[PDB]
């Protein structure tokens, strides 16, 4: 489980459970960076 | 013959939707979807 914490700000507000991004160094690889991010919006 | 003359009236600059209350009236606002966009735009740290 991981718990979400605030972003950084407009009239929206975010909660993101991942501030960063990431990888790592034979043959060519591919990381998978995961998000799970809560987003408040007005809506008129 | 007792004309009283016309009194002078001051027409007053009539306002029925405030500035704030008319951009405040539509569901898309431009400026705010713009920077909307932006806000997006910048979503990269590592």
């Amino acid at each position: 489980t991981m718990q979400l914490m605030p972003d950084d700000y407009t009239h929206s507000t975010r909660y993101v459970t991942v501030k960063d991004q990431w990888h790592s160094r034979n043959l060519t690889r591919e990381t998978s960076n995961l998000n799970c991010m809560v987003t408040i919006t007005t809506a008129r | 013959l007792d004309i009283d003359p016309l009194e002078n009236t001051d027409f007053r600059v009539l306002e029925l939707y405030s500035q704030k209350e008319l951009r405040s009236s539509n569901v898309f606002d431009l400026e705010e979807i713009m920077r909307e966009f932006n806000s997006y735009k910048q979503r990269v740290k590592y």
